[PDB]
C-alpha cells in the first residue's frame, strides 16, 4: 500500500509536470483559459500530495 | 405533400427524429470529453505542429 501511494505521489508530480508544459504552451498561445485549468489542477494535486 | 400520418411519412418522421437525437446525444457525450483541459491542449499543440 505504501508503494502504491508513493507511485501515486510520483504520478501526481508527473501529472503536474505534464500540466506545467501545457501552461507554458498556453502562454505562448496566449489563451487564458488553458493556463487557468492547469493552475486549478495543480492545486488539488498538491493538496492530495500533502495529504498523502 | 400533406405530411399527414402515412406508411412512408410516419416512418420518415421517427427516423429523422432518431437521427437528430442520436447525433445530439453523441455531441452531448462529446462535449463533456471536450470540456477537459487535456483535449483542448492537444488541439493547440496540433495547430502549432501543423504550421511547422
Amino acid at each position: 500500500a505504501q508503494k502504491r501511494s508513493e507511485k501515486q505521489y510520483n504520478d501526481a508530480q508527473n501529472e503536474i509536470n505534464k500540466w506545467q508544459r501545457n501552461a507554458q504552451l498556453a502562454l505562448q498561445k496566449g489563451d487564458e483559459n488553458l493556463a487557468r485549468q492547469a493552475l486549478e489542477r495543480k492545486k488539488t494535486y498538491t493538496d492530495t500530495s500533502a495529504a498523502l | 405533400v400533406r405530411g399527414m400520418n402515412t406508411s412512408s411519412a410516419m416512418s420518415a418522421f421517427e427516423r429523422m427524429e432518431e437521427k437528430v437525437l442520436m447525433q445530439e446525444s453523441r455531441a452531448q457525450a462529446l462535449g463533456e470529453l471536450a470540456g477537459a483541459d487535456l483535449e483542448t491542449q492537444f488541439a493547440q499543440l496540433e495547430g502549432g505542429s501543423d504550421v511547422d
